[PDB]
């Protein structure tokens, strides 16, 4: 095949271009994201019930539309939250590789069949079936800085003006509006309306009928009366459309002939369809859009185009109106492109550099400059093909694979020209025996490196679907990088190297470059002395090896595991805790001196603060809020001081203070699914209708017996809420009867004035908006205005609630969570330091074996994986040992040679610890790919001794001493060069600081310090492997 | 209202022990109350812990406290069917005879909720018979309404 | 039934518009909305 090629360039050439054809079409094509996608595929049912306690929500929603699920495919688990803010979320996650559209529909068709069987006021509100996600574009933040407009203003403006043109923009899958567009709001007076003998039932009869659309017909309609002239469609009652109509609704009419309307009774205004979130941009009111990317689209074209449609805004906003930009990953992500391209170009630079130092001539610095770039375009062709995107991941896996790359070119070259420089053949019929001597170790490295590498796209689950990236994109690279090494190089060394006489090694040259040659001879001389005395000496060598292997034990052990390291992606976020129970005000009071503290003691880092008051994690409610903080440009943020970590840290140091409330920073973790190594995700469910009191109990106990135990767990706590005291009133049945008052008008009366009702929907400049009644806020404040709330009797009495009710104090549960259709309780928690999560799981259940009667337990998220898609990283390994054994065997026709090879893989291996544990790293899948190419790479250098060295004693009958010696000494420079440029190259990511620093200095600390003992030792280290192996069989 | 005041809050409504023996010892507030009225005696009676309602006791808590709808830890305790936490409040003073807001004694709790052993403690301690709440009723009415022969004999 | 063509427009056929975003490999989208209450939207993909 390359002999092939040798004779036909040409041919060579054309399949090259092919390749650089493919690769640009491809690099036009590709989809650009930070992240491919990852968690499993899963579905959120979502829904509301205004004035709605969690138990309501949980019993007459959350428990119907759990019972429904059935036969829908490939479900994994389901769970589900029921909340006094009378909202219901029920999560449904499915399968890895699962059809997320189908799952969607099918899920979607079984809540429709249940419809029918949830409240009326469910039924009309909806329930959104949604597939989930957790990662936007960009949040678009709206403001106004005049004082002209409020919150609920601002986001009708963005509704009405702006969401749909984002929406229909290239590249955007979905947007969603933070607030709602205006609703008709109905501000009722308890007063006013037991004045005039009325009730919110009255008011809500008046709207239904006042406000509506009614059917007629038409005029001359079919079928007709014969000679009628004229056909016209008949218009009656529509919608009303303003604040004005709303106010004159008739009510009543007295009998002096006056009218009750409804603005008497009320106060009317556009406002919010509610009130729960309080948002607020550097103290300013603000809404705003989060926006997602479309599947295969490309962040940053859709980036710019999002802008571009809202700069095309801009003249027609109201006065004040102003767009800001508090989160958008596309500045990151252009980085970190930029920053690959940048290493990927200084390699092939080092690379240059490196050919022209030791070969001193331009033809044979020109091979490699050709070939890596048809390899990298290749690469790019393969990854489209396969559907995949350039992102994070992938275009690390690519520089990963520069050290392979790099390598392949470079092997071909130098060999080729140490053929010419010893036996004086011309540069075709050198590149003839110089290919004849490598084109099997080739073949067989190809086959090495694949089972190296195939074995990762084979892991389960999230880090599974995180190794494929890699996995995938390596592998690929490889293949190409030995084809172009069959084909292309071979026919390029044939026809662009100039012939070397026999026995030149530009000793005689002068100047810098003829010192270099004789320095280097010699040292390769002092090189072979050194092999020689080790190989009189093997049994030290030996124990040295059982040291390093050992001191590898040992490191590995006890270096921390993560997933993916984080990074100062210019925000960060800051959660506020009041105790339960505390007001809205009182949470708004805190979320302001956070933003003070960040615009004022953090003023030179902070463009922004994004105050959400209302909004949790794992609760909502008045007593939640967030601080979402943005950071002025890495650049104007020099030093580890400025940075998101030390940030981060002195905010919650300064925070700490803060009264009664937990307010604390935190940096944000690359992909939140993964949650965190050491982490575990728990549920304790009640099998045996125990009831909510009896499954805190449980909890509770469980909670006292892990803290018990800080050696194995740590942080072991509930991810929800606890009870909270809540006011009961009862309806007297035989009061209401007696008094001739009906319970529906009590209800209705008490639900609507406190908890609000959702009436029709009204037409607002043209879009459908709904309209509600409340009472107005100072009437449904506490206990005492019960009272103040009358119901009219059939005897047309006006009865007030104290009369037929009584009340009392009590706890309830402001969030009602479900598992798997069980009432469960979320615990969250973590191994401890030295300790396994699987150690710390074991643990968990013993614990929970001690429960009382009827509570069980199970593992969800991160955990439930887990005890599962990681029970297969040693089978897979042992294939990968296997079949690399098996090809080895066949490479070299022997089944022990391939032992002197594997021996090498602690070499690489011990470097990459010492790195990474001296710069303070974690085990984590950059350290961990890299482990793979470092051990890929001086596996190839150990293949292409050993193949020479048994080539040697096969052929020219040479010792086992004299072939060993030889092989190594005509391995030395190729192996050196290689490790020399790709050393070099990986620096620039080992120091790198500031964006993408932590991905760079991952995948760079453990390249550079495999890479160093990997060369240093294997030079020494596989002669030995080979001697003794040879000797031993 | 204060630090250790609401960390005894919380001790009590929890049945941590332990903490609240430490705030006893260091003047945790036993007359702490939180936005409805409940004390630590009130929380340490709605979840029954015993131990705590006496170690409040002894520290001078005020048994007869009422929350913001008039209700005591007595009426807690006999509505939630803890027996001796009842027995113990009575030792202590406790108002047999309470009415919350309503006109709701511990008898029309103890009643409602069928706890035969609490009502006949009540009865013991004086306890009203003929007590009537906003609704004139009494617990006996309760017990023919909820069909409970045996307490209602008892209540004769 | 009943609903004029402004009145089904804005109150069907745009509500539904504006959910119709982001759906893989959609070259166009119409729609009209009638006198006699009728909506109809009809969303043609790319070839293949
Ligand atoms: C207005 O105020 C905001 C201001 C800044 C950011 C925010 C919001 C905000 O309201 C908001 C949300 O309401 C929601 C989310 C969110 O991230 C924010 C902000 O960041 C995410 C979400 O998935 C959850 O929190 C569920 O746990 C959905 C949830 O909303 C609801 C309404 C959705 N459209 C969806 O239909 C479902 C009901 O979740
Ligand atoms: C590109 C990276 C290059 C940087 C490398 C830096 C050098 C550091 C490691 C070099 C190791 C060589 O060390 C080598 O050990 C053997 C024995 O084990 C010595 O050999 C000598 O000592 C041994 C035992 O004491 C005798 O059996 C042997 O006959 C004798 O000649 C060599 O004289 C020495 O050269
Ligand atoms: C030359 C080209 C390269 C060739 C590379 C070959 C890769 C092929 C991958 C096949 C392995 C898939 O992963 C699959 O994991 C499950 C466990 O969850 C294994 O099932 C088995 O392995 C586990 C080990 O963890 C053991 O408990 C037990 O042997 C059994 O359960 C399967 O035997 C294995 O096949
Ligand atoms: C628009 C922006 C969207 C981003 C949403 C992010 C989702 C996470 C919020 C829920 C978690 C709430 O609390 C939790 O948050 C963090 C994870 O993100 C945790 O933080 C954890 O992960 C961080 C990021 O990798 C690390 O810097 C921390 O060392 C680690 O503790 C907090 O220790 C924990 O208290
Ligand atoms: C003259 C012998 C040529 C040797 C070819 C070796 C090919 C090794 C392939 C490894 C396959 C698993
Ligand atoms: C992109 C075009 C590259 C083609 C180079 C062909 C050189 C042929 C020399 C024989
Ligand atoms: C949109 C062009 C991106 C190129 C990244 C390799």
């Amino acid at each position: 095949m390359p002999n092939f090629f040798i004779d036909r360039p040409i041919f060579a050439w054309v399949i090259a271009i092919i390749i650089m054809l493919a690769g640009g079409l491809a690099i036009l094509k590709l989809p650009v994201a930070q992240y491919p996608t990852i968690a499993p595929p899963a579905v959120t049912i979502s829904a509301s019930y205004p004035g709605a306690d969690a138990k309501t929500v949980q019993d007459t929603v959350t428990q119907v539309i759990e019972q429904n699920m059935n036969g829908i495919d490939n479900l994994m688990y389901m769970s589900s939250n029921s909340d006094s803010t009378g909202t219901v979320q029920i999560t449904l996650t499915f399968e890895s590789g699962t059809d997320a559209d189908i799952a969607q529909v099918q899920v979607q068709n079984k809540l429709q069949l249940a419809m029918p069987l949830l409240p009326q006021e469910v039924q009309q509100q909806g329930v959104s079936v949604e597939k989930s996600s957790s990662s936007f574009l960009m949040v678009v933040g709206v403001i106004n800085t005049d004082g002209t407009m409020t919150q609920e203003d601002i986001s009708d403006y963005v509704a009405a003006n702006m969401k749909d043109a984002i929406s229909r923009t290239s590249g955007v899958g979905d947007v969603q509006l933070f607030g709602s567009q205006y609703a008709m709001r109905i501000w009722m007076n308890p007063n006013e309306l037991n004045k005039f003998q009325l009730t919110p039932v009255d008011v809500i009869t008046a709207i239904k009928a006042q406000n509506a659309q009614v059917a007629a017909g038409q005029l001359g309609g079919t079928p007709p009366v014969k000679g009628q002239q004229l056909n016209a469609s008949i218009i009656a009652q529509t919608r009303l459309t303003s604040t004005e109509e709303f106010g004159k609704i008739l009510l009543k009419v007295n009998q002096d002939g006056s009218r009750v309307l409804l603005r008497d009774v009320a106060k009317i205004e556009l406002g919010g369809e509610n009130y729960d979130i309080i948002a607020e941009f550097n103290g300013q009111p603000a809404s705003g859009l989060g926006i997602k990317l479309a599947t295969g689209a490309n962040a940053l074209d859709t980036a710019a185009a999002i802008r571009a449609e809202l700069a095309k805004m801009e003249p027609f906003f109201p006065s004040g109106l102003k767009i800001v930009y508090p989160y958008d990953t596309t500045p990151f992500v252009k980085i970190s492109i930029h920053e690959v391209v940048k290493t990927l170009v200084e390699a092939i630079i080092l690379v240059f550099l490196v050919m022209y130092l030791f070969l001193q001539n331009f033809r044979a610095t020109l091979i490699p400059t050709i070939a890596v770039p048809v390899v990298l375009l290749g690469t790019f062709a393969v990854l489209a093909a396969f559907g995949f995107s350039i992102n994070t991941l992938t275009m690390f896996g690519m520089v990963l694979a520069i050290g392979l790359l790099v390598d392949d070119a470079i092997v071909v070259v130098e060999n080729v020209e140490r053929v010419m420089a010893e036996e004086g053949l011309p540069p075709k019929e050198a590149t003839r025996k110089s290919m004849g001597q490598i084109q099997g170790a080739l073949v067989g490295i190809a086959m090495v490196l694949s089972a190296v590498f195939v074995p990762m796209a084979f892991f389960g689950g999230s880090t599974g679907a995180i190794y494929r990236q890699f996995s995938i994109t390596i592998v690929s690279a490889m293949a190409l990088s030995v084809l172009v090494a069959l084909i292309l190089t071979p026919a390029l060394c044939a026809t662009m190297l100039k012939p070397i006489a026999k026995g030149d090694h530009g000793e005689g040259k002068k100047g810098f470059f003829g010192w270099f040659n004789r320095m280097f001879e010699k040292s390769t001389h002092h090189y072979t002395d050194s092999v020689g005395g080790i190989l009189r000496s093997t049994g030290r060598y030996l124990v040295l090896y059982l040291i390093i292997v050992v001191g590898m034990a040992y490191l590995f052990v006890r270096l921390p595991s993560s997933f993916l390291p984080d990074e100062d992606q210019g925000v960060f976020m800051t959660m506020v805790q009041l105790p339960a129970g505390a007001t809205q005000e009182r949470t708004q009071k805190v979320l302001n001196e956070v933003t003070h503290y960040y615009l004022t003691k953090e003023k030179n880092n902070v463009e922004s603060v994004f105050a959400v008051n209302g909004f949790g994690f794992a609760g909502r409610g008045q007593n939640t809020g967030i601080a979402f903080v943005s950071l002025k440009d890495w650049a104007d943020r020099p030093g580890e001081e400025n940075k998101v970590e030390a940030i981060t840290m002195r905010a919650t140091r300064a925070f700490s203070q803060i009264k009664d409330a937990m307010v604390f920073a935190f940096n944000l973790p690359a992909i939140v699914e993964l949650g965190t190594a050491t982490g575990f995700d728990f549920e304790l469910i009640d099998q045996a209708g125990l009831g909510h009191e009896k499954l805190t109990q449980a909890r509770n106990q469980l909670l006292a017996e892990a803290a018990k135990h800080p050696d194995m767990l740590t942080s072991v706590r509930p991810n929800g809420l606890e009870d909270t005291p809540q006011f009961k009133i009862d309806i007297d049945q035989e009061k209401a009867q007696a008094l001739g008052v009906s319970i529906n008008d009590i209800n209705t009366t008490l639900g609507a004035a406190w908890g609000g009702s959702y009436v029709n929907d009204f037409i607002d400049r043209g879009r459908v908006k709904k309209v509600y009644v409340m009472s107005e806020a100072k009437y449904r404040m506490l206990p005492d205005d019960i009272g103040d709330w009358y119901v009219r009797a059939a005897d047309g009495q006006m009865v007030p609630f104290s009369a037929f009710s009584s009340s009392r104090w009590e706890y309830g549960s402001p969030r009602l969570e479900r598992y798997n259709g069980l009432p469960s309780m979320e615990i969250l928690g973590q191994a401890a330091p030295g300790k396994s999560t699987g150690e710390a799981m074991e643990l968990m259940e013993q614990l929970a074996s001690k429960l009382p009667t009827g509570v069980g337990y199970d593992w969800t998220g991160m955990s439930y994986q887990e005890r599962l898609s990681g029970n297969q990283a040693p089978s897979l390994y042992a294939i990968s040992l296997i079949v690399v054994f098996l090809c080895l065997a066949a490479l070299y026709e022997s089944w022990s040679i391939p032992f002197s090879v594997m021996l090498v893989v602690p070499l690489g291996v011990i470097g990459a610890l010492l790195a990474a544990t001296f710069r303070g790293l974690t085990n984590d899948v950059y350290f961990q790919v890299g482990l793979l190419t470092t051990i890929g790479l001086s596996a190839k250098n150990a293949i292409l001794i050993v193949e020479f060295a048994k080539d040697l004693m096969d052929k020219e009958g040479k010792g086992l001493i004299e072939a060993t010696l030889d092989a190594v000494r005509m391995r030395l420079r190729p192996i050196l060069m290689t490790s020399l440029a790709f050393i070099l190259g990986v620096m620039p990511l080992v120091i790198s600081t500031g964006a993408g620093s932590g991905a760079q200095n991952a995948v760079g600390t453990g390249v550079m310090g495999g890479m160093v003992t990997a060369t240093v030792l294997a030079i020494f280290f596989v002669p030995v492997f080979f001697v003794v192996v040879r000797r031993r069989f | 209202g204060s630090d250790l005041g609401k960390k005894l809050l919380e001790a009590a409504r929890a049945g941590r022990d332990d903490e609240v023996r430490i705030l006893m010892a260091n003047g945790a507030d036993v007359n702490a109350a939180d936005v409805v009225g409940w004390t630590p005696l009130h929380l340490a009676a709605y979840w029954g812990h015993l131990e705590i309602v006496e170690v409040l006791l002894k520290n001078g808590a005020d048994v007869n406290a009422y929350d913001t709808l008039g209700s005591t830890p007595l009426h807690l305790a006999a509505h939630f069917g803890h027996l001796e936490i009842v027995e113990v409040l009575l030792k202590n003073g406790a108002d047999v005879n309470a009415k919350d807001d309503n006109g709701i004694t511990p008898l029309h709790l103890a009643a409602n909720r069928g706890h035969l052993e609490i009502v006949e403690v009540l009865l013991k301690y004086g306890a009203d018979v003929n007590a009537q709440d906003k609704f004139g009723k009494t617990a006996f009415d309760i017990s023919i309404n909820n069909g409970n022969e045996d307490l209602a004999e008892i209540l004769q």
